[PDB]
């Protein structure tokens, strides 16, 4: 079949872990609420399989800084 | 200097990865031509790091709306008006998140097994492209003396959409059950079944005259154009998911006009990618040089909730947390009078709702705190 | 540690200010000059008092 | 009062067919006067 991550337009997605989570959101001094979000019927969510309440890393292709890390937290439709 | 020490040099600069890949590719480069030395390659790295703590932007820098700006002023000196429409008109529809955009394109690549021959771009074009019955039939003439329109269709337009008569005609007999079809040298006879009434007639004919025999709902035009060694296959119309579910079409690359196709189908970081992708384009064609990052802020700010949303009333400014900069925009009266049913409270936090009262912005100059020392004498 | 333009533009704007109500430089300056050119002079010389607070 | 080529006819007549509630000018009179002004009496609606 044909893999949504295939996509040139589609860059990778990850689930952070709890701890992951907290150490990101330790760091930029965020609640869970302050971070961009991320639909649940996403076809990367319904990829990886995630649920509503995880973060995602995002490792997006930067034209200037070649590779960037962009955090999306699931929530529900 | 061996080109082990350059490595070990860029490696303990303080640099980004891709600026230090390009440093020790340049640095490996010039080694070989002019024989650098230890110190002259510590000098150049140190002034590259200097170099980019010099470009690193302040803090407190009022980014969106020096983007906002950026964006704006070169749209006045655009111009307006296959059938691509750029200009304004498209910039328009990208930043107001049009649902249906207008004449919509889809980029469809091929796999190894059909870029290289015009023949297998070809059939696979045809594939794509959808034909019904009113393009293939010459004229239209409505035939009373058997109750029944028929359909007489030219030889050419019938050899080129790539499926011959019997097809056509097994592919209306399934889809139409309330009457047959009989067909003798090239013409189409339509024959009912419990069909009385000259009403009932034009009902069912126009019903089948504009059924789909083949191909993909939406799209009706397709072109065939090389570039790079390769055949790359436009279209009019958008269909994403139904294209990118087709057999001899590589889906890695397959792109389409429509960013809400693009979300719904890809994501919503690949919808963000396709919007600033489609203004960069949009951008270079008019000739405009606007820098990627305001381009990638707009973007980000627009797909910040998960969804594509509009810069107007109904996106962004929609959903601000501010009641005065809500109501200062647009709509004054609806938000104003929403706000009061429901109690909002403004916190003042950000710059509109500063500026209607009198207080200083939090921008710029407005988050620049100081502390002086009392005992201060000359 | 480097001032960025917008901290510079303030602590001259509020070194300004107290010129302009009392603070006597402490520098010398030139007679006629106003207490903003006082205030850029000051900086000039290094002698500022003001220190920006950032978060932490 | 159209015209009399058939190829005008045949749409006439399937406007004619489509239409076929209306057989007076009392009750397309109606209409209107329930288009115009809803809610009222036959006799205003008629005469509006």
């Amino acid at each position: 079949e044909f893999n949504i991550f295939d996509h040139v337009l589609v860059p990778e997605h990850r689930i952070l872990s709890e701890e992951e989570k907290e150490e990101l959101l330790k760091k930029y001094r965020i609640r869970i609420s302050q971070l961009p979000q991320i639909k649940a019927s996403d076809p990367a969510v319904v990829a990886l399989g995630a649920k509503p309440g995880d973060v995602i890393e995002i490792k997006r292709k930067s034209p200037t800084a070649g590779y960037y890390y962009y955090y999306r937290l699931v929530v529900e439709d | 200097v061996a080109e082990k020490t350059i490595k070990s040099m860029v490696s303990k600069a303080e640099l980004p990865d891709n600026i230090k890949e390009e440093l020790y590719a340049k640095l490996i480069e010039y080694n070989e031509k002019y024989k650098l030395k230890k110190d002259e390659i510590q000098a150049i790295i140190d002034e590259t790091v200097r170099e980019y703590q010099k470009a690193l932007i302040e803090p407190g820098e009022a980014v969106g709306t020096v983007a906002a700006q950026s964006i704006g002023e070169p749209s006045t000196q655009m111009t307006l008006n296959i059938n691509v429409t750029l200009g304004l008109p498209r910039i328009i529809e990208i930043v107001d998140a049009r649902k249906n955009p207008s004449t919509p394109i889809m980029t469809v690549y091929l796999d190894e097994e059909h870029r290289y021959d015009r023949d297998k771009a070809l059939e696979v074009a045809r594939r794509i492209e959808g034909t019904t019955l009113e393009n293939l039939a010459r004229e239209e003439t409505i035939d009373i003396l058997n109750m029944e329109y028929v359909v007489e269709i030219d030889p050419e337009r019938l050899e080129k959409a790539g499926l011959d008569m019997e097809k056509v005609v097994r592919k209306l007999t399934g889809s139409f059950k309330s009457a047959e079809f009989e067909a003798e040298g090239y013409t189409l006879v339509v024959r009912p079944k419990k069909v009385t009434k000259l009403s009932d007639l034009r009902k069912i004919a126009e019903k089948v005259k504009k059924h789909r025999l083949k191909g993909l709902s939406g799209v009706g035009k397709t072109i065939i154009r090389k570039e790079g060694d390769e055949y790359v296959i436009y279209t009019e119309g958008s269909n994403f998911k139904q294209v990118l579910k087709v057999p001899g079409v590589d889906p890695t690359r397959t792109r389409t006009n429509n960013i809400w196709e693009i979300a719904e189908v890809l994501g919503i970081e690949a919808a963000r990618n396709a919007i600033i992708d489609e203004i960069v384009s949009t951008m270079r064609e008019q000739g405009l040089e606007v820098d990627v990052r305001h381009i990638m802020l707009v973007a980000d700010m627009m797909t910040l909730d998960g969804v594509i949303r509009p810069i107007g009333r109904h996106g962004i400014v929609g959903e601000k947390a501010s009641v005065l900069a809500r109501a200062a925009f647009e709509i004054t009266t609806q938000h104003l009078f929403a706000a009061a049913e429901r109690g909002e409270v403004d916190p003042l936090n950000g710059v509109v709702e500063n500026v209607l009262i009198g207080q200083p912005v939090p921008v710029g100059t407005g988050i620049v705190k100081l502390a002086m020392s009392l005992p201060l004498r000359p | 540690f480097r001032y960025t333009r917008f901290e510079k533009a303030r602590i001259i704007g509020a070194r300004a200010l107290q010129i302009a109500m009392g603070a006597p430089v402490l520098i010398d300056v030139p007679e006629g000059i106003t207490p903003l050119q006082a205030a850029l002079l000051e900086f000039e010389k290094g002698v500022i008092p003001i220190t920006v607070i950032r978060p932490s | 009062a159209v015209s009399d080529d058939p190829r005008i006819q045949q749409v006439l007549f399937d406007n004619l067919e489509d239409a076929s509630d209306i057989s007076t000018q009392e009750e397309a009179l109606d209409y209107i006067g329930r288009l115009a002004l809803p809610g009222q009496p036959k006799e205003y609606r008629l005469r509006r």
